[PDB]
């Protein structure tokens, strides 16, 4: 219900790991997009409303309109800065979930390795998934069950595969990860937050002045608020296998692989990570 | 074929029965029988003036007034109060609709004519004030209301349908 | 996943299913019932007073009033009696739509990903190298029975063999860490 | 009668096929057609709903020619690429609303024109949810193809 | 992938922004964008080739072509980029601003049934609600990053800082409606953040610039050419710009601390002329350096220069503009106020500060010299002839007696020109700034006027001996 | 503003043969001069009718007429098929809005209204046939503003209007 | 009768060689056994868009089908998805050409230059339950001729 | 599979049938009613009902008026004249 | 042999019959009877020029002029203008094809220079203008047969077909 | 601009340029540089029937000529061999593109009379005969292009495109 739309935002700031919050977000655009829609008159909000903010500001006289299009900009800045500060990761459901499932791979005889990659400056992985895209234009690859951003598993085995492929050549690849006719002989897991020092999303911009553009005539700034991953982010992945044969390959890649980019934009600096831990269980 | 007029729920209340509300038939397109009122036409682009509350035609599309639909004649002695469209029911924009209604019909709405004298800034006004969120609430339903004395003990909703539908747009001059 | 108001616990998200859906589960289970010895009234009686509420969103195992499941449909979910038991056998609650809500609910309820593929050279995506795929998400539950015929040795498979079964992988995408399932046999999970 | 998705389809895309006027725009409206209804099922109709709306930057001539493209042919998408593109892609979506039924066209036009039926829409929307998202997700897939095939690639 | 090089450089008063416009927020901190050098070196690239196709073809070319050309480098919609950039700042923190507590409950009180704007500003260390309708009230508040005197100082004596301030430091609140506390508690708190994160300022911001390759880029047909181009426009990136907001004023000012490489056969000659300004100890000594890195990349050492090439597209000088770097404008004085001449270049910028009030005697000379050099100026066409006898300097062909001519700036009617140099809100400064030193404590200003390409033409030496005085009276 | 007067481009034109007495003053302000006709005026719930056509009023919101609004006279004082309003300009609901206008006005509308014996039955209407945007631009596009046209006619981008804005819901009764 | 089984032998004949790569004939190979079944499933109109949507027929691929209609020694140029979606839809159109469901001249001129391709759409719709009933014996002998004169991958 | 539109009743399958189907299932009736003393009037007589209703789409134990079957196929359906007691026992309903 | 010229359907009048008394004989290519009109010729590449209906070959193929191909020769004039062109009737695309031709036909074309003027930018053209509808059935197909506006009930189709079938471009310059 | 002609290839050697001097400019239009050949022009509805080929005027669509466009004069000032036309290239029928073109340009196409006295009667050719394409290169494809094929090292990669692109219709009497 609109009723319900109207409280969505309180909702975020009350709950801080606890509500959808790939839901939550999506709600918020309708909001969002409706901005001048909803501070019309419409009232019957709480004293802990956000948007009663909005009617009290003003930004601008000669323009009714001109006032709300600064005052949504603002918006979605304060958006940005209320999932980023309430939205806090709890990490005891993750490592509860790994240590499950690390102890189902060793019932089914695997070797696991166990690998936290800590995250060194603000990560962007998944960006042009749908998590404030229909807010912020990018998005962060997100699981709305575990309600945590993630790096998907076919992310870290296509990033490790180009490593090895590029360094060991076609042939060794190929034999590790299997092609058309061969099936791989690693499998990798989706890398979820197990712990971070203060935040878990972080807002960022990219202003754009000079992209498609012909001269200095067509140049003027597109700033682009979004979500980043915060930095000091642990993420925990496993890794695992039956042929020994694999198992060098691997631990010798990982910690290369992770300083330099993982993600998006790590062309100036965005996704590099670091090698927290490597744990190898041998199966027996 | 059977000939309705146009009243609706205004804050003001310049529009008391103005008419004879029945046609010598009981039909009436605004249901209020199962959930609320049903099929309560809108009118776009007019004004109720708050004062002799006919209808002003205005330029703007976001001018905002709706009313229920009731068969009746139009008080055939003043001619001067309406302006007696004929529409084939597919042309009018109703809300909550119900059974469609495909067949010609003639409707009656209160107007009054521009009276250039001074320029027109129209403003919204939602329906609250309690001391009359029940009083005419009964007068333009009694109508239909003593009727509604089983529909109303213990079917009490509609008093909070006129809180969110009507929401229409007085002058306010 | 699930966004609710008033409610002294919050809800990420919650479990949903219909009622064609457990009558496809009881149907399995009338028929196994009268095609064999074994009879499991126990889940026939959970899913019969489920079942009774038909034509109504129901919400077992929690107090919910009305939700919005899926950012998309707001349903006003009456609650069931608090003793019908858990069948799902967890703390998260379960919510048992009509079936025309719930073919929508559960739709979009899959997790559905876009994957890519990289030039080697350029580092950028190929040239139609971007696809899609559907995940059905953590913890579902899926019900089938697994049916035998006296031989000698459907009585070893059910003894041994199927007692030392719990883990299993299914599907595809294994190697992206898809297809790691559970079995959990009625039989002592009832 | 009634028309199948795919006829709905055809007919919906040759009025903005022909409507979109640079090539640059109907190159936009084929990046359209093919994420936007992948949005669709990640985050729902109605939050994708008005997504495009916004997008869109229906101005007062934007929003008056999008109208005209309903009822006359010459009318023609004016504005930048990416908001007629938006633009066309939101009347794809209403132009499926409006003939099967779904929302009456008055309360349509007289949502996206004026600001108090807005949030008026925002709730019917969620009313008659489970009716557009059990079909328009299969007309739009064939909006998606038409414009594959219909409008060269990026 | 490989490290190229390494660039231990140092920023003076570096604005570097960010999601809420500062370098910091309640969140984290960065007084370097990495992003920002990758978007400047490419700036300073397309200056830099248009200033080798300036001198060697007499063509110009578009922007969109010329990184079509250097798609190669730093990549595309087409192609990742070859180079990655990897700062790492000095001092690696946290740092998040954190706001205490902020008691401000009257001045709430002072709000009700009115519709003012309150107004920070801070006094000696205490900052005061300004309501505009007379209550100076003060507040007592505590936070981090301790603003320590200078930049109170330094914000509110310069009087470029102190006017992009009137932004951050003030709104307006209405009451008459419907108002509450809860509400108001947190508009006003953040407009105090939002204020005192202004004041996150910094000199001497001491950071690396990691440069990298990938070794995977085959040499497609200047790889090894177009790479070490860009190395040059780099190095003129360094010692020409600066990072972060209002470079073009001397804010963010780079320099070079000390220069590292670790493939001898392509920084080779970029190192060396990078490391002749590690020891810089005389103005017309680095004077030459300026004009010494510059020819190495003209008709000396010329890199491979090739333009002949179906990549690029003249441009249209009716409808396009073009930044390149005209060799002779340049001028490199000495200082030892950084502060002061920091807050000096308001008044050779200004149309009514105390140097172009003396050099460019007049008003409208003087005015239409800004219009024309000092990026967009606000100038309301509404009063008398001060439009069209300020057009009469800038007019393509008319009576002239300064050579101010714009290439299709027409009298009587406005061509694409005539609106954009008149009324475009973003259009960048061709007179800039920049302070420049290191391991010498010398300090040298520099000041240098950017050629562009709506520009009929300049005569040279007046406009320079403008730009002379220029940087004389900004010290 | 003065006494302002809408005519409707809708194709018979013998209604813009009607058009009388010019600015007086300079109030020309549906700016034609080289992208084509600007601050486009748009009325919401009419129609021409295109016989007697005085835009006669409806009900439905979906039905619209476009014309163009110039200082004008009530047809040599001829007040019975005219409205003549006055809003502040926040109600006018143009189109290819340029530049601004001041804040009151007296616009004179054509009117008509509602006669019996038949239905309503409105149905929308384009613009084509070359022949017409001729003779439409040289009767009621020039005898308005021929001042112009030995310039912006062949850069005329003005059909290219006329042909894209200008369709209407004609009653075709 | 067996003379869509000799029009499948002239039709595959063509596709056969204007598939140069011979990874563009195991494409081809299986476009012919999935587009068959699709059309038996899903119908005759949502194959024929996904179909002509894979093509990305633009005009150069338009002309090489065009000619191919007429020359024997055309050929299909893009990578194995879009010249093996590009040859089954040739293999449709010839169809229908050599059995009057479309005037040739029409299909032709449709093909060529910018909207015309709509109509053809739009006409092709309205003979949807006539084509799906007359080109079943046709695309299963596609199907086989696939399966053997082309190899596995 | 059905799209219930046209109603408010919301059903998500339906029985679908044909008269050709029922005809064949008439022959069958009427024919073993003469090789046999066993007859079925309760089952030939509701098939009876319905055949009376040909060249026209009906439901039986339902009030749909129209419907769209397996996501393609409209259908403008006419409920019989009274009813028929269920042929098939079960809350879904038969067209 | 059996003589043909071309005749189409534009908005202009030079079209009105355009060329001298038809063959004679009781030989035509489109059929008028049942389905309104048949086997109309499209012919591609050619513009009408808004004036003097003739046929200037372009280049695209997407320039249509639909029109009726009749038998006859040219004005018994000079043949300075027409194509004079004979084919096997295989060769010429016709639309709504009836009852097969089977022989050559020579056939004449109103054909124009390529006007090295300036530029060719065509105009799309559709038929519309009733009044127009009917005066080219007034001027053309009421006298190619006579058959027609005599003894037809079916000129309403005739009327419908015009704005349905013939639809071709134009320079206009 | 730039007045350019349009060579066809067909199998004869009735091309035998039989046109004037190269662009008078810098640029053609007919690319061979490194993809091979770029921006062949697509004419439709003529066939060339290489009796000194001259691209008779069909009407049958079906019919098409491909060729590439060089910029040259129509054969000092014989312009009569070719018909002269003036398109603002938006139309230009271009396979292969590569890059932009401007918004007018001339083309020469060499041009017959309508060959009466024969019933078209066209047949399809394609290009073969690797004598044929050893000669067309020489023929045009280094006359025209003695600058290619030099900074070119693979030719035989655009032979046979000749062979694969170049096909035609020819009335083959």
């Amino acid at each position: 219900a609109i009723d319900f739309l109207v409280n969505i935002l309180e909702l975020i700031k009350e709950k801080q790991c606890n509500i959808n919050l790939f839901s939550a977000i999506s709600l918020t655009s309708i909001v969002y997009n409706n901005f001048g829609e909803f501070l019309s008159n419409n009232q019957s909000y709480s004293t802990n409303n956000p948007l009663l903010k909005y009617h009290i500001i003003i930004l601008n006289d000669k323009n009714k309109t001109k006032d709300v299009e600064e005052k949504r900009n603002i918006f979605k800045r304060e958006v940005a800065e209320l999932i980023s500060r309430n939205f806090k990761l709890d990490g005891e459901k993750v490592r509860n979930y790994f240590d499950s499932l690390k102890e189902v791979l060793k019932s089914l005889k695997y070797t696991i390795v166990d690998v936290e990659i800590t995250t060194r400056t603000r990560a962007l992985i998944g960006v042009s998934t749908s998590l404030g895209k229909l807010i912020f234009g990018s998005g962060i690859s997100f699981d709305p069950y575990m309600n945590l951003p993630y790096i998907p598993a076919s992310e870290i085995k296509g990033i490790v595969r180009s490593y090895i492929e590029g360094k060991l050549g076609e042939q060794e690849a190929e034999e590790i990860f299997g092609n058309e006719e061969r099936e791989g002989n690693v499998n990798f897991t989706d890398a979820y937050p197990t712990r971070s020092k203060d935040f878990l999303f972080v807002p960022d911009v990219i202003t754009p002045h000079y992209n498609g553009k012909k001269s200095e005539a067509d140049a003027e700034p597109r700033p682009v608020i979004h979500l980043t991953i915060a930095p000091k982010v642990t993420f925990r992945f496993l890794i695992y296998y039956k042929r020994e044969d694999v198992g060098k390959p691997i631990c010798d890649s990982m910690p290369i692989i992770l300083i330099r980019g993982l993600g998006a934009r790590s062309s100036v600096g965005y996704s590099l990570f670091e090698l927290r831990k490597i744990e190898v269980i041998k199966a027996a | 074929s059977t000939q309705r007029e146009y009243v609706f729920i205004p804050i003001t209340n310049s529009i008391t029965i103005d008419v004879k509300i029945t046609i010598g038939g009981s039909d009436h397109i605004t249901n209020i029988d199962e959930r609320g009122i049903h099929n309560v036409l809108v009118i776009t682009g007019y004004a109720v003036d708050e004062k002799n509350g006919r209808l002003v035609p205005t330029l703007d599309p976001c001018d905002y007034v709706k009313g229920i639909l009731v068969a009746g004649t139009p008080q055939q002695a003043q001619s001067n109060d309406f302006l007696t469209l004929k529409l084939p029911a597919n042309k009018l924009y109703l809300i909550r609709k119900k059974g469609n209604i495909s067949d010609d019909l003639k409707i009656y709405i209160p107007y009054s004519s521009p009276d250039a004298r001074n320029s027109m800034k129209t403003k919204p006004v939602s329906i609250s004030d309690d001391t009359i969120v029940n009083n005419i609430i009964k007068e333009v339903f009694d109508k239909i209301y003593n009727i509604t004395q089983k529909e109303k003990v213990k079917i009490e909703k509609v008093k909070e349908d006129i809180k969110e539908l009507f929401s229409y747009y007085a002058l306010e001059q | 996943r699930i966004i609710e108001i008033d409610s002294a616990k919050p809800y990420v998200w919650v479990y949903v299913t219909t009622y064609e859906l457990l009558k496809k589960v009881k149907l399995y289970l009338d028929s196994i019932s009268q095609l064999s010895n074994a009879s499991f009234s126990n889940l026939k009686n959970k899913i019969d007073t489920i079942l009774a509420k038909e034509g109504k969103n129901i919400t077992l195992d929690s107090d919910l009033k009305s939700a919005i499941l899926n950012e998309d449909f707001y349903v006003e979910l009456e609650a069931l009696n608090n003793k019908i038991p858990s069948i799902i056998n967890a703390g998260v609650p379960l919510l048992v739509l009509e079936d025309s809500i719930g073919r929508e609910v559960i739709n979009r309820s899959l997790i559905r990903v876009r994957r890519i593929r990289i030039d080697r050279d350029k580092k950028v995506v190929e040239t139609g190298g971007l696809w899609s795929e559907e995940y059905v998400p953590m913890k579902t539950i899926f019900f089938s029975v697994l049916l035998g015929k006296e031989s000698k040795e459907s009585a070893i498979f059910a003894s041994c063999i199927l007692r030392n079964l719990r883990y299993v992988i299914l599907g595809g995408k294994e190697t992206i860490g898809k297809g790691i399932v559970e079995l959990r046999w009625v039989k002592d999970v009832i | 009668l009634y028309e199948e998705d795919y006829k709905l389809a055809l007919e919906a895309f040759k009025k903005v096929f022909n409507a979109l006027t640079h090539y640059g725009a109907k190159q936009a409206f084929r990046s359209r057609a093919r994420d936007l209804v992948e949005e669709i099922y990640n985050s729902g109709f109605i939050p994708t709903f008005f997504y495009i709306i916004s997008k869109a930057e229906l101005n007062s001539d934007s929003l008056d020619s999008l109208i005209s493209l309903f009822s006359s042919d010459n009318a023609i998408l004016r504005g930048s690429d990416e908001n007629v593109s938006y633009s066309a892609y939101l009347f794809i979506i209403l132009y499926y609303l409006i003939k099967r039924g779904i929302i009456e066209q008055k309360f349509l036009i007289q949502a996206l024109r004026c600001e108090k039926t807005r949030l008026d829409l925002i709730d019917k929307l969620y009313n008659l949810a489970p009716i557009i998202s059990a079909k328009i997700r299969t007309y739009l897939l064939a909006i998606k193809r038409l414009s594959e095939a219909l409008i060269e690639a990026r | 992938e490989e490290l190229l090089m390494s660039l231990k450089l140092k920023a003076l008063y570096p604005l570097t922004g960010g999601y809420n416009r500062h370098s910091i927020n309640p969140f984290y901190e960065e007084l370097v964008r990495p992003t920002e050098i990758k978007g400047l070196w490419r700036w300073w690239n397309r200056v830099l080739f248009n200033t080798l196709a300036y001198s060697t073809k007499g063509k110009l070319y578009t922007y969109e072509s010329i990184d079509r050309l250097f798609e190669d480098v730093f990549g595309s919609e087409n192609k990742k980029s070859a180079v990655r950039l990897e700062v790492i700042t000095d001092e690696g923190n946290d740092n998040r601003f954190e706001l205490s507590y902020v008691e401000l409950d009257k001045v709430i009180d002072c709000l009700r049934n009115y519709k003012r704007k309150v107004s920070l500003d801070f006094i000696d260390n205490t900052l005061i609600a300004e309501i505009e309708g007379s209550t100076k009230i003060p507040i007592s508040f505590k936070s981090n990053l301790d603003i320590d005197k200078i930049i109170k100082d330094l914000v509110h004596n310069n009087k470029l800082l102190s006017f992009e301030l009137l932004g951050f430091k003030s709104v307006e609140i209405d009451a008459t409606k419907i108002s509450d506390k809860k509400i108001l508690k947190e508009i006003l708190r953040d407009l105090i953040t939002n204020y005192l994160e202004y004041f996150n300022i910094k000199q001497e911001v001491t950071f690396t610039l990691n440069i990298y390759l990938d070794k995977s880029r085959e040499h497609k047909q200047n790889f090894e050419d177009k790479l070490k181009f860009a190395l040059y426009s780099l190095l003129v990136f360094i010692l020409l710009g600066g990072i972060g907001r209002k470079t073009s004023r001397g804010f963010g000012s780079l320099s070079i601390i000390d220069v590292k490489c670790y493939d001898n056969s392509i920084c080779k000659k970029i190192e060396d002329l990078a490391k002749n300004f590690l020891k810089i100890s005389s103005g017309n000594e680095l004077k030459s350096k300026i004009e010494s890195i510059l020819d190495c990349i003209k008709n000396s050492c010329i890199d491979t220069l090739y333009i002949e090439n179906n990549i690029l597209s003249e441009i249209d000088p009716k409808k396009n503009v073009v930044y390149f770097i005209n060799s002779d404008l340049f001028e490199v004085k000495r200082i030892n106020d950084k502060e002061k001449v920091l807050a000096n270049i308001y008044k050779a910028v200004s149309s009514e500060g105390c140097c172009i009030k003396s050099i460019i005697t007049d008003k409208y000379v003087r005015k239409s010299f800004l219009i024309a050099f000092g990026g967009y100026r606000k100038v309301e066409k509404d009063k008398g002839l001060d439009i069209g006898f300020i057009k009469n300097y800038l007019c393509e062909t008319c009576e002239t007696v300064s050579s101010f001519n714009i290439v299709d700036f027409l009298l009587s009617e406005g061509s694409f020109m005539s609106d954009y140099i008149l009324q475009y809100e973003h259009r960048n400064s061709l007179l800039r700034f920049k302070l420049i030193s290191d391991n010498s404590n010398n300090s040298y200003l520099i000041g240098y006027i950017l050629h562009s390409s709506y520009f009929k033409k300049i005569d040279i030496k007046y406009v320079r001996c403008i730009l002379e005085k220029l940087t004389y009276c900004v010290i």
